[PDB]
């Protein structure tokens, strides 16, 4: 052979920077990255960053050549192009004057669909509900948010739809095991064909935009994410429960738009599953009820509202440092007991949780050897420095939570 | 009529009570004003997705309008009127009790975004579309016998949020 | 700098067009019917628009569906190509006709305002081939006509007539005389 | 009917067959810092300016720990885009590497 | 030496830079947006 020129060939072809990707797909930076969520490619590290690149230590990003060279041929690409045939086409006639043959032309108009794209990517429906974890959380974000020229109120709605429809999935085959409410939001844990997902929903007041964040990005997470859903929720539905998509009750959505509404038709193994049957419980106007009906419906028990007005009821759920009525008949609690029976599985006494009182802390489900250091090399003496360094850094934040605690008690 | 309902700014919501006082004054306002009875839902969910508070900042300034994040606010401007939380607004807004003169003046006025959104390609045409839908969800009547339209708030507000 | 080939001659021939003296029967153009009374002309003209091919086609799909299984006057629109433009206008059927100023090659159109002038007929030269191919379906038109018009529309065109004669005919008696482009 | 069909059906095959699918790493579980925490969380009001003081990105925690009586008390949580789209950027943005802890 | 094999996501570069940067730039076209607002009331 002649000599073989050195920067072309073992990770320079392995690897290609983000420029090189997106001159090969004679593709937009944002159409690649659009791509790029779909599909599910991410950088990737070379083992030598310069033999990646033609020698250059630069800041550079490494796309893999095979996943790139692999997405080169893809109908969604294809689509991407045919949408820009059809915003020029459409700013032509409405430039003209012309508004019927504009009019015409959303009318024959095909868009693309993110089928294909995830049988390719979770081929497997038990790879889909290992996706599903963060999927759910931009989805129930996403609900929780006013609709702004980013944003139009038919995305919101659609996926707010999709929310309620999961919502309303747990809650009819009693599929959670744990709840966790914090600053953040309420997390709570579902065996989901028996893989425990996990996700956030946020509470329901008013969320303050940022002009900071980028409606555009997130905006292709949510709609892929979104068909995604589509997807595992037929499957949910068809495989062990329902018709899909069910109906909702005009009036009802009138009254709630939540979780009472959207009434869905046909045609346990763990112990929180088991809880709550045969109790039927008065939620106040004080509490959200959104967060917390989930959960009463999804264990066993039966919920009546205050906000419905505008029994057999045995407990009540009420947050006021005064309580007015105080009847014999109905229990009286404040809903820390609920986030607790979920948590444990085994009834804790309401006797810590009565209306006026502190409720309890809310824990989540979640010389010789300095003279031996000698015989030890550099890359062994580096290795066992950093180890001491992070037992030491737990340790004393250990101490720091005792000494608080010690501080508190006192007091 | 428009400061006294504090409706100066296009693509802005407020609640009030229609009795034989207010009707008349509704007849004025009504080329400028789209009018309806809302359901329980378009209420909590306008309330909780739309709402201001005018109240002090940091230590000085005056003028911020916030957000109703917490309800600790909710108890520090009202309170004593039997008031502790958003949804006991809700509740006030919903029946019309003895503190909705003391919350309607506490949400200012709501900020509806606007139809479509945007001058370009789509949204040019979809405001074509929705422009000529105006002038068939909508009349103006112009005579002294002018029947006050009213139209789905439900509908209408699946629409701005 | 160093531009292309065709960008130096569309440049130059930009120059060109101003720097040379030009006979008076071209720049007769370019002295052209200004904004206001543009507008107006096309606030009646866009009223006046030929039904375009999806339009016509679906109307006399609708005709068969209805009248196979279970009157109409003559309809009015705007009269575009140059054949039928000096066809109508001779023939005096013509009331309002626009004149392109920008034509590829500009011999097409010369004879056509002098022989409005001529004839009787009431023109209007505006500017925009393109302008005028907006009101048409057509990418360019060259000419555009308006024989025969809707009653309501009748005291608006008379009028257009009328502030066209005054704003375009009167104003440039002066453009049949003097060579145009003496630009330094 | 968009999106009404099941595509997966009878499904065994994994798409980490070639060791370059890395997993995008489900985020760590939420450890002790809820609405009502016990008290110790609760931060000094030194280090309450402190981790406002330190870059963010370069921060243990993403909020300051609070304490809340009352669960009507709880405030909305004002940097939960913020969160969301950090993590959405990670996802696509950031270099995936296969670690040996 | 009894390691566990799993994935690390490594943490995206300029993220503060660019943080600041968006901050910057949506405030200076909220601005430029009010100056178009009052020019185009001198017309």
């Amino acid at each position: 052979m002649r000599i073989k020129k050195k920067n072309t060939r073992g990770n320079a072809r392995n690897f290609i920077t983000r420029s090189q990707a997106v001159r090969k797909l004679q593709v937009s930076l944002a159409d690649f990255r659009r791509l790029c969520i779909f599909k599910g490619i991410y950088p990737r590290e070379p083992r030598n960053k310069k033999k990646a690149n033609k020698g250059s230590t630069a800041p550079t990003t490494f796309y893999y050549a095979k996943d790139i060279q692999y997405l080169m041929h893809e109908p969604v690409l294809a689509k991407f192009r045919e949408h820009k045939t059809f915003a020029r086409k459409l700013t032509r006639a409405l430039g003209r004057g012309e508004v019927s043959s504009a009019k015409r032309l959303e009318e024959n108009r095909d868009s693309y669909t993110l089928d294909h794209i995830i049988k390719e990517r979770y081929p497997s429906f038990p790879d889909a509900i290992r996706d599903i974890d963060d999927a759910l959380n931009m989805l129930f974000l996403f609900s929780n948010l006013p609709s702004t020229n980013q944003v139009s109120s038919k995305i919101i709605n659609d996926a707010q739809k999709i929310c309620n429809q999961w919502l309303a999935y747990v809650a009819k085959e009693r599929l959670v095991r744990k709840v966790f409410v914090s600053i953040k939001g309420v997390y709570y844990q579902a065996n989901i064909k028996g893989e425990e997902v996990r996700w956030l929903v946020p509470f329901k007041f008013p969320e303050n935009i940022p002009s900071d964040v980028d409606f555009r990005i997130m905006l292709t997470f949510l709609e892929f994410y979104s068909t995604l859903l589509h997807f595992v929720l037929y499957k949910l539905y068809t495989d062990s429960g329902l018709i899909y998509p069910p109906k909702l009750d005009l009036k009802k959505d009138k009254i709630i738009s939540g979780l009472s509404s959207y009434i869905l038709e046909s045609r346990y193994d763990s112990p929180v599953a088991s809880l709550f049957s045969a109790f039927v419980f008065y939620v106040s106007r004080e509490v959200p009820i959104d967060i917390l009906e989930f959960l009463i419906l999804s264990c066993g028990g039966n919920v009546i509202s205050e906000a419905a007005m505008d029994s057999k009821v045995t407990h009540q759920i009420v947050d006021r440092p005064v309580l007015k009525n105080k009847v014999a008949g109905r229990t009286y609690i404040q809903p820390q007991w609920i986030f607790d029976c979920i948590n444990k599985g085994e009834l804790v006494p309401a006797n810590k949780y009565l209306p006026g009182e502190a409720l309890p802390p809310h824990l989540s489900p979640w010389e010789e050897k300095k003279l031996k250091m000698i015989m030890m090399s550099n890359k062994q003496k580096k290795l066992y420095k950093k180890m001491k360094y992070s037992n030491a850094k737990k340790e004393e934040q250990a101490e720091n939570l005792k000494k608080k605690k010690k501080q508190i008690a006192k007091q | 009529i428009l400061s006294l309902l504090r409706l100066v700014e296009t693509n802005t919501g407020v609640f009030v009570k229609l009795t034989k006082n207010v009707y008349p004054l509704l007849k004025v306002i009504a080329p400028y004003v789209v009018i309806g009875k809302p359901s329980l839902s378009s209420i909590r969910s306008l309330i909780q997705k739309r709402g201001r508070i005018i109240y002090k900042g940091e230590n000085e300034a005056e003028p911020h309008e916030i957000v109703l994040n917490d309800n600790n606010i909710v108890e520090e401007q009202l309170g004593d009127h039997g008031i502790i939380c958003v949804e006991d607004i809700i509740h006030e807004i919903a029946t019309m009790g003895e503190s909705f003169s003391v919350c309607n003046f506490f949400l200012q006025p709501f900020k509806l975004n606007r139809e479509v959104s945007g001058f370009g390609s789509l949204n040019r045409l979809r405001k074509i579309k929705q422009r000529e839908a105006e002038s068939r969800t909508r009349q103006f009547s112009n005579a002294a016998t002018a029947p006050v339209i009213e139209v789905d708030i439900d509908s209408l507000l699946a629409k701005l949020n | 700098v160093k531009w292309p080939e065709y960008v130096r001659v569309q440049r130059q021939k930009k120059i060109l067009s101003i720097r040379l003296k030009v006979p008076p029967t071209i720049a007769q153009f370019q002295y052209t019917l200004d904004r206001n009374t543009a507008a107006e002309t096309f606030k009646l003209f866009n009223k006046y628009r030929p039904e375009t091919a999806a339009e016509k086609k679906e109307r006399l799909t609708k005709e068969a569906a209805a009248v196979a299984e279970g009157a109409s006057p003559k309809p009015y629109a705007v009269k575009y190509g140059l054949n039928h433009v000096v066809a109508l206008i001779e023939n005096k059927k013509a009331k309002l006709v626009l004149i392109a100023n920008d034509v590829d090659p500009i011999e097409l159109v010369v004879f056509l305002p002098a022989l409005c002038k001529k004839m009787g007929v009431p023109y209007a030269i505006v500017k925009g081939k393109a302008r005028l191919g907006t009101l048409v379906n057509q990418k360019t038109s060259a000419v555009a006509a308006l024989t025969e018009v809707r009653a309501e529309d009748e005291a608006a065109l008379a009028k257009l007539v009328s502030t066209i004669d005054a704003n375009f005919a009167d104003k440039y008696d002066e453009v049949k005389k003097h060579w145009g482009g003496g630009i330094l | 009917e968009n999106y009404q069909y099941d595509l997966w059906g009878d499904s065994t095959e994994t798409n980490d067959h070639v060791m370059h699918l890395r997993a995008p790493k489900l985020p760590p579980p939420t450890n002790e810092e809820s609405y009502n925490p016990p008290e110790e969380y609760l931060l000094s009001p030194e280090e309450k300016e402190a981790w406002e003081n330190t870059e963010y990105s370069e921060r243990e925690r993403n909020f300051i720990p609070q304490k809340y009586s009352a669960l009507r008390k709880v405030p909305g949580y004002g940097e939960s885009i913020r969160e969301r789209f950090e993590r959405s950027l990670d996802l696509y943005l950031a270099p995936r590497v296969r670690k040996n802890k | 030496l009894n390691s566990n094999p799993e994935i690390l996501l490594r943490k995206r570069r300029n993220a503060d830079r660019t943080r600041i940067e968006r901050q910057e730039l949506a405030k200076k076209k909220r601005e430029e947006q009010i100056k178009k607002k009052r020019s185009n009331k001198n017309k």
